[PDB]
């Protein structure tokens, strides 16, 4: 009893574990898109800084 | 792991498809137009300055 | 990103569920074969008489 | 003891082979569908979130 | 543009598309073989007599 | 879309029909069985004499 409660909770926290790492890929491409952002701002500064 | 309903590798090969040819079609159409900064989207004050 | 996580909890693992589903048919299959050697079980008495 | 007027053991095999055959059915719908959480009695806060 | 607007709204992107006819028939043949594995479950029952 | 209505209405879902012969043939089975188990009920009664 005490190893099948184990092994549930242990399938389960993967489960949650794979939640976290699709929660981590979402943050992960949203910062990408910030960067490609950033990248454009820093170039169109640079643009600018010309006289 | 073993699903069938959604395959995330096809999105993300569809995705990865779509940047490329997005990049094809800019180049194209700066090849045949002749001008880099056409369709003032991109470089918007190069169109000015031009 | 979220089609990913909705397999991560919504789309079934077919690896596992194959295994799961093979054997249940054994635990099935061995189920009806002990059901019926313990419905000959009463037969034993039905000896002497 | 020997009685013939009730059989336990036929009872018990009963029962397991009901656990085993509702086991069958859940991997069964599980194929089919392809879908781990279908009929909301199985993880009912994964199909909230899904 | 007026064609470039109507293709981003009308016509399909075969990319998405030959992807879900492919899962649509993965799909259907492994329900296909479940459905033969189902109609076999009752079998069982013819096996005790 | 007349053939696809007349197909709404005329041909048989395979699966459908596919499951009910074998549900039948699992009823037949089982009726001859049970009816072989009912033809010697009498017999019970040729035992006393």
């Amino acid at each position: 009893n005490r190893f099948t409660a184990n092994v549930r909770g242990l399938t389960q926290a993967a489960r949650n574990a794979n939640d976290g790492i699709s929660l981590a890929q979402t943050t992960e491409g949203a910062a990408s898109e910030v960067n490609t952002h950033l990248q454009r701002i820093r170039e169109l500064t640079v643009q600018a800084s010309n006289g | 792991a073993a699903v069938i309903n959604t395959n995330y590798l096809s999105l993300v090969a569809q995705n990865n498809l779509n940047k490329s040819q997005s990049s094809l079609g800019t180049a194209i159409e700066r090849l045949s137009s002749g001008l880099r900064i056409n369709s003032a989207k991109d470089d918007a004050a190069g169109m000015a300055i031009a | 990103n979220l089609s990913s996580a909705r397999s991560r909890i919504q789309d079934a693992d077919y690896a596992t569920e194959v295994s799961n589903m093979s054997k249940a048919q054994i635990l099935q299959q061995a189920g009806t074969s002990v059901l019926a050697q313990a419905n000959q079980v009463p037969q034993t008495v039905l000896s002497l008489l």
